[PDB]
RNA sequence: GGAUUUGGUGGAUUACUAGCUAAUAGCA
């Protein structure tokens, strides 16, 4: 919080995140994985400390 | 922010922050004071062992450091601080809120330097006073006069007069008459370095371009320039052991010496402190020595002497190049883990990321060391792949030690980032292993685990998979997969039957090294970050990534204490060395100390800066604990090893808005009576009851070959209790028992004796002491028996005996009690 | 269970040094070598710190508070102790021999005479925490032109006395401004100057030199200065003066000359109030009490501690330490009592408690190198080289029977039959084995078949048969009793030093040459496990070595082993440094002990410092004692071992017990938890959820909570799993405690409920049942016994007729 | 979950007939029988029908006369080989004993495809004699566990051998046909007729 | 010699019993005699036994 | 005593009006001589 | 570029309260 300066929350991630992307006013978070995984949190500013993804997306070849 | 257990003792590692260092002289040897962040260290110059520290941390970052005789001062902020053997012994105060910046001080007077070119002048009350106390006068210069003061300098035999150095030029004041004596011509490069000359009337000035100066004050005019092309001056001494040498300190980092007679460039030594840092911050020749002293912003001080010249003619020519003498140093950056290394606190393993790995000593900082990365020559014969270029191991992300087997082959792992095998290490050595690890599964070794015996290394890879090697040979010996993730931490017992895994999985495995069998496998909600396991007791906590600390029993394989309370990411913990206590460290900046038999947190801390490890000493005197910032090692001293520790929980939200007594002290005291039908002896050592019985015998063997108590007595008598007579009687020495029971009178009525049975009978229904007052009245047949048996048909005399006959009647029980628990006792253990 | 930590020392009660009383009078502080030795008079306890030096101790003291302890040793190294909390704040070097300290009676400053100079400090405040630089300086004085003797404080806490070897005394002021009131030097002696003291009014100073001579001054006119008003001389035919001391209060002077007597005198009028001597050694120290009527004297060379009460003639407090490494070592069957034996021929009983000698034998001429109980207790036997073994009754304490070998062989070695009716000893020139009958004393038959000297014996306690080594490479096993003798003998890889037999008499194990701890099968005489300790012995290069001590074999074997009473570990000792605790059906080293770190003794360190070599050698050398371990022994009543060595008996103890062990604790399990369960009067509850804790406090307040009425109820439901600690817990409980009656019905109501269960396991609970015995025979059949003689002498007093 | 102590293919340069690694992997009476499944059915001969240790041959040259109570440790098969051997002329051959067994062992499995190692067991188990006669006319007694297993083996290697003293049929034949039948139980084996008419001897003396 | 004997016995080779002796000055009794031998790991007992060809390196 | 410090692997001892303190008791202080007597004794 | 041997010095091998001295104080 810029204003009161404590920590609402903490986003934890399954792999080393590398990139982050916002969607709207905290509406959604997207953040790349160092692992090849892409994380999504869902009104992750609504047990409440620590928050988890929710959908986890992934690319695999038809190959494996 | 200040805790009930634990205090701060001192800071380990930092030999110097990056201010100048002073030097001072104490008849022949010389010290050297240096500063790390708000107190000061001093060194003795012939060994470069700690002298003093200073007693308490400045309120603020001490800008400026001055040392004369004994005395020592200090500029923080506003105010300058005088301290005498580390103590502070008067503090000065500015007037102003500018910040002091530069400290002069030349007989009498002491000149202070604030940011906003304000001079002030303080003066002696007394001539035979030890320091200035009094404030003389304030001197300001102002922009016509000159630019911002560079430094304050006072040249010899000038009468009270200080001169001062500018970016501009240089201007002199008399500090008596508060006047500018003269002001220096202009000088083209801005002035960066002033150092009197040990010639009079000359001052050397370095600029910021690669320029000293060696202006002649007196003359005011230019005597001699020296270039430095593509170069900043740091510091400036001249050799007073004869030589007319001069040394520059550069930014750079480099130290070059000049012979001026000869105008020729001596030798450079590059690169002898971090450019990154500062480069030489500081460089100053011992006075009347061919020794130089410098230091850095890099955690280092050196120290390098010039040797006698090899030609027996023209030795001013032949000049040999300055040798290093010695040095003290530390971590460039904060350190990343900390150990113990031994049972006792004497010597600590700390990495840093500046990629060292250093022993800390805490009993005495000469001990410290840095161990050595040189490779042993490897067993085969082939050739190791490596660049030719040395380079520095990288960052040791975990580190485990053992000493069961020190001293005949390696006993410590390291893991390093980015990196697929551990690295071993001999503290004995202190010296790099033969051994290296590898994970065997192309994953980054993430764990690093000992058994108690030293004979087996255990090494958690990124992929999930655990490798066994034997350290005094490194063969692979075993290696298990249950984890498909990160393993984050494993422990094995001081068995060696079961050993503990955890990964970021989520799951902890129980095996059993001996047979290699999966004992058990428990899930837990969150992915696991850490392990710390307890082997006196057997348990052992991890950090979960919901915030808390969860405790597990091996033998059980259940989850026994979890706590909560950590507003973010643990950074670290640790168990105490009772098992008791477990404190904790979180990127909230906060330390916690939980106690596991209430599972509550007892005592919290706010730390300026996130502390990133802790560690208690096995002793448990002392936790060290390491910050995000600072390069040194806070130790603490831990206040429960001298008193006693309340247990109650701390207030949650007084904790936050900052950012049953026996139970509570864990003791309790057993009753004086625990029921008043039941007999209880008396509270004292039991060899009391035979010394009184036997005193005489006793007594004898030793040699070579009206009274408060009779009134007490009486006035009980009237009363018709003899409760403070009684209370007296527990009291007296046996010598003092045996005087009063034998100089109770013995004629008629017998008055006396016949209170002090009433006396005892009243003891003996109490049912407390009763053993004491057995003793006594044993006495009273030793010491009146006839008179008693003489007189027996008297009333008083026999009602009082009749009376206690049938309290002593009553415990009888304790006969029957007491001599069956033998018939049991002996057939049990027999039959 | 592994959780020891040193406790006191036996067997030495002063070495050196000076002897302090405490400021109450009821405590003693005696420097024992390495270590402090404090002794508790009034309530018959002991204790010894577990801080130690790195040499012996030099000088002592104990500030008034009794808050700070301050020890000094040999090279001037000073340890600060909370003599409260007996745990250490800080360690100092003053860089010179300190010859003594003293405290100021204010407690604020305390002086030590350090050469020639008088070095006055500041004390610290023990409340304060610890810092980096505790003391703070007050004065350096250097007045004396020689090392001084002693130092004396004034009353006031305002002027020193002096004494040095410049054959004056000299006089000081703790105030600069004072320095004018006192700046004199006071001469006129023929020898050294041992103490300077004031009188009680401070208006005389009283100086005694080294001849024997007393000087009384008084500040007077010949305008007014101090003169020898009087001169008073000790007529000693050759003894000197050596130390004095003195007490304002009552004029008491106590001075110890070297000729091993000391005189008692009244000043000014030097009336000798009594002389008594100790013997033909210096009584090395005197000191006195603050109320001036215990007067404690020290002999270093036979360590010799004498607090005599002159007042009565009395002797409060007499022992000595053994002038020799204790050879052996053996418990009674409660524990109670301990008996150390050593080379100077003499056998003394020691209480471990008290830590005071209560009975000594000297009849044997020779060492004394065995020494074992009989399974009853009464009795006592020993062996000595002088060719014989002695059998010694404690309740009589009389050699009743001694047994001879035919060939006058000397024994080394022995081992009495649990029935205490067949003695058997080993010799190292023999190469056979004697046997006795302790009732009629003759030798009933050699048993033969070994091929080298025997070295150590032992009896089966269960089976009866007898186990016995030799450095021959073999164990052979004797069936001495029954109609046929039968003897099996078994080899093992290097040769035997000692063994330790199980309580249950099923194996049996040895240490060998080659480090190993062997167990094997007695009955069926098979190896059954194997121990490797070699590596973990640590062994001290001697100053006289030319080889290191990795590459030396002087000692990488343990001369001495034993098991634990419940037969899951073995404690081993050897001529090393170290003491070994193992683990025996899993064979690994639970912990490991240092046996002392005193660099006066040879062995102590691994690694010695290059300055002390030159081209001519060790300045060292310009012998010493060696560290070893003779015998160890585990305490058949407690969680205890005794580990006997040149210094004296250490003793290892769990007693304290600060560490936080749970067994089976759960969430709802809590110090809260459990009082809940005690008012809402769950009685069984609370106790179990005490014992899932493991805090000695809360059991206390479970234990002494619970209503008589209720206590079968309690005991009957009691789980066995936890019925070993409480019977533990009783035990220990009891010893001390005053509720003999409670403790009691505890035990009647556990025995009798769980009678069956102690029987079907006798070993996991024999150490606990013999302390429950301890405390029916130590302390309760001693108060009915006392209960009922009273009966009996009442019924004669009203019975019987008195007339005439 | 899986643990590996072996990460590299095992060839030795001398070269190993396969079934020996097999025999690594547990050791098995000649290579070829299994202790594992093998158990006393009596409780009585438990302690003394010993087989709970795996050999891989009968010889073993331990120390089993120097006490008392040492033979129960021996394994049984060593025992019942001992007692083959006897007669003077088989005296010293315990070799040719260890073969004659093996032969008995691969004639039972032959017969019966149970394990013959649990065949012998059973056989010595029935027929040890519960109960004997002393000389006093005769008196019921009582039999001492390892008087049974002596006696039993006694027995079944004294049938075996004289059933085949001057017959066609070999030493191993009569042997595996002799303990087959005392598993079974039947009285065609000579051991149970003898334990049968001793328990009813001492039955009419009781 | 008794010079050769003196020289290993600093160098600390000898043991008499269980004990090595680096003393030159150690009496020994008639008894003792019997057992003054060399260090087990001595390097030269394994010359003593390596020119006999009968060194057997479990014992070392 | 010359011969034991000479041939003892160990370091040995030196072996050792007025009234005199007896330093050592054989018994302990408390007991008396009478009960150190047996029946048969007496 | 790799390997073998070796000389010298530095820090420890004892627990960190300043130097020097002719030392109640002077010197530096």
């Amino acid at each position: 919080d810029i204003h009161s300066g404590m920590t609402k929350c903490v986003l934890v991630a399954e792999s080393d995140i590398k990139e982050l992307s916002h969607s709207g006013q905290a509406d959604s978070i997207a953040v790349t994985t160092e692992d090849g995984s892409l994380e999504i949190f869902v009104d992750p500013l609504v047990g409440n400390k620590s928050k988890k993804s929710s959908k986890k997306i992934q690319i695999v070849s038809k190959d494996g | 922010k200040n805790s009930k257990i634990f205090s701060p003792f001192r800071i380990i590692g930092n030999v110097s922050n990056g201010v100048p260092f002073a030097t001072g002289t104490l008849g022949s040897t010389f010290y050297i004071v240096t500063c790390v962040g708000k107190t000061f260290q001093i060194y003795d110059a012939n060994t470069l062992h700690l002298l003093f520290v200073s007693e308490k941390e400045t309120p603020s970052s001490i800008v400026a450091l001055s040392a004369h005789f004994h005395y020592v001062y200090a500029a923080y902020e506003n105010k300058v601080g005088i301290y005498k053997r580390g103590i502070e012994e008067h503090l000065l105060e500015l007037e102003t809120d500018a910040n002091v910046e530069h400290l002069c001080i030349f007989g009498d007077y002491l000149c202070a330097s604030t940011d906003d070119n304000s001079i002030f002048i303080y003066k002696k009350s007394d001539p035979q006073d030890k320091y200035p106390s009094e404030f003389y006068t304030k001197l300001t210069v102002t922009e016509i006069q000159g630019g911002e003061i560079v430094s304050l300098q006072h040249l010899a035999t000038y009468l009270n007069k200080l001169t001062v150095v500018t970016k501009s030029n240089v201007l002199l004041f008399n500090v008596r008459t508060g006047k500018l004596v003269f002001t220096s011509n202009e000088f083209p490069d801005q002035i960066t370095t002033a150092e009197p000359a040990p010639v009079l009337d000359i001052i050397a000035l370095g600029t910021v371009t690669g320029e000293v100066i060696m202006f002649n004050m007196r003359k005011g005019k230019r005597i001699r320039t020296i270039k430095i092309p593509q170069s900043r001056i740091s510091s400036l001494s001249f050799r007073t052991d004869g030589s007319s040498h001069l040394s520059v300190g550069t930014s750079s980092g480099d130290l070059i010496f000049y012979d001026l007679d000869r105008r020729s460039r001596i030798h450079v030594l590059k690169n002898i402190h971090r450019e990154s840092y500062g480069g030489v911050t500081q460089a100053t020749f011992l006075n009347g020595q061919p020794i130089i002293v410098t230091s850095g912003g890099d955690n280092s001080l050196k120290e390098y002497v010039f040797d006698p010249s090899l030609s027996q003619g023209s030795g001013d020519v032949v000049v040999q190049p300055p040798r290093y003498l010695r040095s003290r140093g530390g971590h460039s950056q904060p350190p990343s883990y900390i150990a113990f290394a031994d049972s006792q606190s004497h010597f600590m393993l700390s990495a840093s990321k500046d990629r060292s790995l250093w022993s800390f000593s805490l009993r005495k900082d000469a001990q410290s060391q840095e161990m050595s990365q040189r490779l042993h020559k490897k067993q085969d014969g082939g050739r190791v792949g490596g660049s030719t270029i040395k380079s520095k191991f990288p960052e040791i992300v975990a580190l485990a030690i053992e000493n069961a087997r020190i001293g005949e082959w390696e006993n410590i792992i390291t893991a390093h980032k980015d990196e697929k095998f551990a690295r071993t290490w001999d503290m004995r050595n202190k010296r790099v292993g033969r051994w290296t690890f590898d994970t065997t599964d192309d994953g980054f070794v993430k764990s690093v685990a000992m058994s108690q015996c030293g004979n087996f290394g255990f090494i958690g890879s990124s992929n999930g998979s655990i490798t066994i090697y034997n350290m005094q040979s490194g063969i692979l010996r075993k290696k298990y997969k249950l984890h498909k993730r990160a393993v984050t931490g494993i422990s094995l017992d001081g068995m060696n039957r079961k050993m503990v895994s955890c990964g970021l999985d989520g799951i902890v495995g129980f095996y059993d090294f001996n047979k290699s069998t999966l004992l058990g496998k428990l899930k837990l909600d969150a992915p696991i970050t850490a392990m710390v396991y307890h082997r006196s007791s057997d348990l052992f906590a991890l950090a979960l990534d919901d915030l808390s600390i969860v405790v597990i029993d091996a033998v059980t394989q259940r989850v026994v204490r979890q706590l909560w309370g950590h507003s973010n990411r643990i950074t670290a913990f640790d168990f105490s060395p009772e098992g008791r206590w477990i404190v904790s460290a979180s990127l909230d900046s906060t330390i916690r100390t939980w106690d596991l038999p209430t599972g509550g947190c007892i005592d919290g801390i706010i730390v300026d800066n996130v502390a990133t490890n802790v560690k208690f000493s096995p002793n448990g005197d002392l936790l060290a604990t390491t910050h995000v910032t600072g390069n040194g090692i806070c130790i603490w001293t831990n206040r429960a090893q001298f008193k006693t520790v309340s247990t109650r929980t701390i207030d949650e939200s007084e904790f936050a808005r900052m950012a049953l007594n026996d139970i509570d002290f864990n003791t309790y005291t057993s009753l004086e009576q625990i029921d008043k039908e039941l007999l209880t002896l008396s509270i004292g050592p039991r060899s009391k009851m035979n010394t009184l019985l036997h005193l005489d015998v006793i007594r004898k063997r030793s040699k070579p070959k009206e009274s408060h108590f009779t009134k007490q007595l009486r006035e009980g008598s009237q009363s018709k209790d003899y409760s403070s007579l009684l209370a007296t009687l527990i009291n007296f020495s046996p010598a003092a028992v045996d005087l009063e029971i034998r100089s109770l009178n013995s004629f008629e009525p017998f008055d006396e004796i016949v209170w002090f049975i009433d006396a005892l009978t009243q003891g003996l229904k109490s049912n407390k002491n009763f053993e004491l007052y057995e003793t006594f009245m044993s006495l009273l047949f030793k010491a009146h028996g006839d008179v008693i048996h003489a007189n027996n048909k008297n009333q008083d005399i026999a009602s009082a005996l009749q009376n206690w006959e049938d309290v002593h009647k009553k415990e009888d029980r304790l006969d029957d009690l007491v001599k069956f628990c033998m018939g049991v006792a002996a057939f049990v253990t027999t039959a | 269970k592994s959780d020891f930590k040193f406790s006191n020392l036996l067997g030495t009660v002063y070495r050196q040094g000076n002897i302090t009383f405490s400021d109450d009078g009821k405590q003693l502080l005696s420097p024992v070598g390495n270590r402090v030795s404090v002794f508790d008079l009034i309530n018959n306890k002991s204790f010894t710190f577990e801080y130690e030096h790195r040499k012996n101790i030099a000088a002592i003291d104990l500030n008034k508070q009794g808050t700070l302890l301050i020890s000094i040793d040999e090279d001037g190294r000073a340890i600060l102790v909370n003599f409260k909390a007996r745990n250490v704040l800080h360690h100092f070097n003053f860089k010179e021999k300190c010859s003594a300290v003293k405290f100021s009676p204010d407690g604020r400053l305390f002086a030590l005479a350090s050469g020639r100079f008088l070095q006055i400090w500041k004390t610290p405040d023990v409340n304060k925490d610890r810092q980096f630089a505790p003391f703070v300086r007050h004065r350096v004085h250097a007045g004396h032109f020689q090392d001084i003797t002693s130092l004396t404080w004034s009353q006031d806490s305002r002027f020193i006395l002096t004494t040095s070897k410049d054959l004056s005394a000299k006089i000081w002021s703790v105030d600069s401004e004072e320095k004018n009131l006192a700046a004199t030097t006071f001469n006129g002696h023929r020898d050294y100057v041992m103490g300077a003291f004031f009188s009680h009014d401070q208006e005389k100073i009283y100086t005694v030199s080294k001849d024997g001579a007393v000087f009384v001054w008084e500040f007077t006119k010949r305008k007014y200065s101090w003169r020898i008003t009087k001169k008073h001389f000790f007529y000693a035919n050759q003894a000197k003066v050596k130390c004095v001391t003195f007490h304002p209060a009552t004029r008491l002077l106590a001075v110890g000359f070297t000729s091993g007597e000391f005189r008692l005198y009244d000043l000014p009028d030097f009336t000798l109030i009594q002389q008594l001597s100790m013997g033909q050694n210096p009584v090395n120290t005197v000191s006195v009490n603050q109320t001036g009527e215990w007067l404690a004297f020290g002999s270093s060379k036979l360590g010799q501690l004498l607090v005599y009460e002159w007042q009565s003639e009395s002797y409060i407090l007499k022992q000595q330490g053994h002038f020799d490494s204790t050879n052996s070592l053996a418990y009674s069957p409660d524990g109670s009592r301990v008996v150390t034996a050593s080379e100077d021929g003499k056998i003394k009983v020691w209480d471990i408690t008290s830590g005071f000698c209560l009975a000594t034998f000297e009849e044997h001429t020779s060492s004394v190198t065995a020494v074992q109980f009989a399974k009853r207790g009464q009795v006592m036997f020993s062996s000595s080289l002088d060719g014989t073994v002695r059998a010694w009754d404690l309740i009589r304490y009389r050699n009743f029977r001694t047994f001879t070998g035919t060939e006058r062989i000397q024994f080394n070695c022995l081992a009495v039959d649990p029935s205490g009716e067949v003695v058997c000893a080993g010799s190292l020139d023999n190469f056979d084995i004697h046997v006795w009958s302790v009732q009629t004393g003759q030798l009933l038959d050699a048993l033969s078949g070994h091929e080298g000297p025997v070295s150590c014996l032992s009896f089966s306690q269960e089976n009866s048969v007898l186990a016995s080594a030799s450095w021959d490479k073999t164990i052979r096993i004797w069936s001495i009793f029954g109609r046929s003798q039968q003897v099996e003998p078994i080899e093992v890889y290097s040769d035997v030093l000692a063994l330790s037999m199980r309580p249950d008499g099923k194996e049996v194990a040895v240490s060998t040459l080659k480090g190993q701890i062997s167990i094997f099968n007695i009955e069926d005489a098979k190896q059954v496990g194997n121990i490797d300790c070699r590596k973990d012995i640590i062994s001290g290069r001697f100053n006289q070595d030319r080889f290191t001590a990795k590459n030396s074999e002087r000692s990488k074997f343990f001369t001495t082993i034993h098991y634990s009473f419940d037969g899951m570990a073995i404690v081993a000792g050897g001529n090393n440094n170290s003491i070994c605790l193992y683990d025996v059906p899993n064979e690994v080293l639970l912990k490991r002990f240092i046996v002392s770190r005193n660099m006066a003794l040879n062995g102590t360190l691994e690694f010695l410092n290059s300055k002390k070599m030159t081209e001519a050698g060790s300045l060292d050398l310009i012998m010493r004692p060696e560290v070893r371990v003779t015998s160890v022994q585990f305490s058949p009543t407690a969680n205890a071992f005794a580990a006997a060595s040149t210094e004296g008996l250490l003793i290892y103890s769990t007693n304290d017990t600060i560490l936080f062990d749970p067994f089976d604790l759960d969430v709802d399990v809590t110090p809260h938890s459990t009082v809940e369960a005690l008012r809402e009067k769950q009685f069984l509850n609370a106790l179990v959820m005490a014992f899932r804790l493991n805090e000695e406090y809360l059991i206390n307040k479970v234990y002494e909570a619970i209503p008589i009425k209720e206590i079968p109820l309690v005991a009957s439901n009691i789980p066995a799993i936890y019925l070993p600690r409480i019977l533990k817990f009783i035990g220990d409980f009891a010893i001390e405690s005053q509720h003999i009656e409670f403790n009691l019905i505890w035990i009647k109501a556990l025995l009798s409920a769980s009678g069956g269960y102690i029987n079907e396991h006798k070993y996991l609970f024999s150490t606990a049942m013999r302390s429950i015995q301890r405390f029916i025979v130590r302390v309760a059949k001693e108060v009915v016994n006392t209960t009922t003689d009273n009966k009996y002498t009442y019924r004669f007093l009203v019975s019987t007729d008195g007339s005439m | 979950f899986e643990v590996v102590e072996e990460f590299t293919p095992v060839v030795l340069a001398t070269p190993i007939p396969e079934e020996v690694q097999q025999a690594q992997t547990e050791i098995k009476l000649f290579n070829k029988w299994s202790f594992e499944e093998v158990e006393v059915k009596d409780a009585s001969l438990v302690d003394y029908v010993q087989v709970r240790q795996p050999i891989f041959v009968a010889h073993t040259a331990g120390r089993y006369a120097n006490k008392r109570f040492r033979k129960a440790q021996c394994p049984i098969i060593e025992r019942l080989t001992n007692s083959l051997m006897m007669n003077g002329r088989n005296n010293g051959k315990k070799l040719k004993a260890v073969r004659i067994i093996k032969h008995t062992l691969d004639i039972i499995n032959v017969l019966t495809d149970q394990n013959p190692i649990q065949v012998v067991v059973d056989a010595i188990t029935n027929t040890g004699p519960r109960e004997d006669t002393t000389r006093v006319r005769r008196q019921a007694v009582d039999v001492s566990p390892l008087r049974r297993v002596n006696q039993a083996i006694a027995l079944l290697t004294i049938g075996a051998r004289e059933a085949a003293f001057r017959n066609i049929k070999t030493i191993a034949e009569t042997l595996a046909e002799e303990l087959i039948n005392a598993a079974k139980g039947s009285s065609t084996s000579y051991a149970i007729k003898k334990k049968d008419e001793l328990e009813r001897v001492a039955k009419s003396n009781r | 010699t008794i010079q050769d004997a003196v020289k290993f016995i600093e160098q600390g080779h000898v043991r008499v019993g269980p004990n090595l002796i680096n003393d030159p000055a150690y009496l020994v009794t008639r008894n003792m005699e019997d057992y003054v031998t060399w260090v087990d790991n001595s390097k030269i007992k394994k010359t003593l036994l390596r020119y006999r060809n009968q060194i057997d390196d479990f014992d070392f | 005593y010359k011969l034991d410090v000479l041939s003892s692997v160990h370091f040995v001892p030196k072996p050792a009006e007025t009234p005199t303190i007896s330093m050592e008791d054989a018994q302990p202080l408390y007991m008396s001589n009478a009960s150190s007597l047996a029946p048969q004794e007496i």
